[PDB]
């Protein structure tokens, strides 16, 4: 459970992700897959080479999910129940992955957002990461 | 693996006590049906819709025998999992695209079928033992992964 | 979320434990510290011998939650309350024990009730589990 | 670890320019933050009710230094992190009674303090490097546990 300061924290770092969320959409992918080449199976039919037009639209396609999340912190479940859906019953990803994708984007945000990537701030991150890993996997079964 | 001779005798001896054709569906069934996720891969196998739907599917069942023919092997190789599992692991990343978690569930579920099937004769230690085994098992099918 | 069919299976295969929940309990703790020695770190302060008495009295413990989480299926997170406080505020266990235990619970539930173990009762339990693990857990940050 | 001789020269040469004393404190001060429980250990040290509070802790401090001082230790034998951990391994069993999940936590927490100190030069293959470094480690510690 996300608290106020939590909010907070996410709204402002997500703030300063900008026009750039996309980049680091696609960057936390490009890091996911090699750190930890196991999450290459859900994508074998993508080009997983650096720099694919695959990888770069669905990057987008996740930081975008993040946004309209961050901008429903208070109703997430609500925001993102097709997203819920997907998974769920079609994607069918093992619920280990979503920490994997989540440590990623991490990664990426501090290397990126220096200043504002303090230890409240990166507390609130985990936090909200772990919340919208439980939205996407609670239809599960 | 660090089996000690005593944990490779009492998988041993309770391994013969066991009907590979039958616990194999069982297994296989069960991790259809306790984590439906890993349904995915078998969208080929028809119905899949109920626990009995699934447990009594001719191909869940046959595929089921399959694997575990495939793990009692291993457990003859107990020495050399990873030589053993080799091209299935291989098979298992590039052909099938299996996410090797997979692994590890059906390792948890085949010892509740083990616990299900022996009951007190599954003792503490030698569940230990089978904890063990099958991490040795995911990890040796998981190795060739890249 | 725990649906009908859940419940009334978690109801009937706890119904038949019974009695017997206390030795389960500590049966299903014996079962863990020799196959997931790490979870021994918890528990420095007890005799962790065969037929500990310490084990005993905690597996009682263990299992009266349990017992009480089932009496109250439709009101966990505030039938558990306390516990959850306990865990997250002065226990500290890391997360990942919990699903060690819970593993360890239906390996015990197998071994003891090979007629209502089924597949479909399997999967109850251990929806059941997670939720209980997840009230636990919920303090935690 | 199963580092690769670039990914050795990459690991090597990053770390060459780490100041111990910052990222030690900085990497077990954003633990005790970020996943409160792991204070359970460290209570001895004062006030962590707050963030400010333990990134300030001089006891935090110092013990973070001595953490990446002996991590630091460890990847002048990347060849054998198990021998050059051993004693340590004991320790944090048998002493300490540190679960090794915290080992893990730390190595992740670790990663991204690296990336928030070196930015762009924290490229993706430079991390998939320290993943192995940073797993290897906790594996190595986690070893003598029983
Ligand atoms: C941070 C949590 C995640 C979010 C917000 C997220 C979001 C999304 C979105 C927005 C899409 C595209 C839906 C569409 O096409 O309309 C998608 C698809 C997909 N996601 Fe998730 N995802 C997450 C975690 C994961 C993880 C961890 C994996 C696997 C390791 C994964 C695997 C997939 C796959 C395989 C697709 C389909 C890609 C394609 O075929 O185009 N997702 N996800
Ligand atoms: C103990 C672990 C396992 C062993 C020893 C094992 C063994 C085998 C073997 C021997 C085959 C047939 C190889 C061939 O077709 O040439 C196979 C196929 C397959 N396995 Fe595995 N397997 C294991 C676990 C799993 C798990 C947990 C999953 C998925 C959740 C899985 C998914 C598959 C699939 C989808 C196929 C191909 C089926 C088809 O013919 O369409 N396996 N496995
Ligand atoms: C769903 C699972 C769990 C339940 C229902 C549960 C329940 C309880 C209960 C009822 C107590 C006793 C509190 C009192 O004194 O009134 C307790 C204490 C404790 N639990 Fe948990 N617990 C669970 C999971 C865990 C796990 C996974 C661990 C660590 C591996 C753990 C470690 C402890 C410890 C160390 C104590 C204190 C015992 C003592 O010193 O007497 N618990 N738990
Ligand atoms: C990179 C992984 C780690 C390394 C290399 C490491 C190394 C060390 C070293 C060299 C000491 C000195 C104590 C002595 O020699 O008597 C120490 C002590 C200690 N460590 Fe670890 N450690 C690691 C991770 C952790 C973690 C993650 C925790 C808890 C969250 C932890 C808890 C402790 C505690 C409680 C002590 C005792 C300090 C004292 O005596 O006040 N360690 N560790």
């Amino acid at each position: 459970m996300l608290s106020p300061a939590d909010k907070t924290n996410v709204k402002a770092a997500w703030g300063k992700v900008g026009a750039h969320a996309g980049e680091y959409g696609a960057e936390a992918l490009e890091r996911m897959f090699l750190s930890f080449p196991t999450t290459k199976t859900y994508f074998p039919h993508f080009d997983l080479s650096h720099g694919s037009a695959q990888v770069k639209g669905h990057g987008k396609k996740v930081a975008d999910a993040l946004t309209n999340a961050v901008a429903h912190v208070d109703d997430m479940p609500n925001a993102l129940s097709a997203l819920s859906d997907l998974h769920a019953h079609k994607l069918r990803v093992d619920a280990v992955n979503f920490k994997l994708l989540s440590h990623c984007l991490l990664v990426t945000l501090a290397a990126h957002l220096p200043a504002e990537f303090t230890p409240a701030v990166h507390a609130s991150l985990d936090k909200f990461l772990a919340s919208v890993s439980t939205v996407l996997t609670s239809k599960y079964r | 693996v660090h089996l000690t001779p005593e944990e490779k005798s009492a998988v041993t001896a309770l391994w013969g006590k066991v009907n590979v054709d039958e616990v194999g569906g069982e297994a296989l069934g069960r991790l259809l049906v306790v984590y439906p996720w890993t349904q995915r891969f078998f969208e080929s196998f028809g119905d899949l819709s109920t626990p009995d739907a699934v447990m009594g599917n001719p191909k869940v069942k046959a595929h089921g025998k399959k694997v575990l023919g495939a793990f009692s092997d291993g457990l003859a190789h107990l020495d050399n999992l990873k030589g053993t599992f080799a091209t299935l692991s291989e098979l298992h990343c590039d052909k099938l695209h299996v996410d090797p978690e997979n692994f590890r569930l059906l390792g948890n579920v085949l010892v509740c079928v083990l616990a299900h099937h022996f009951g007190k004769e599954f003792t503490p230690p030698v569940q230990a033992a089978y904890q063990k085994v099958v991490a040795g098992v995911a990890n040796a099918l998981a190795h060739k992964y890249h």
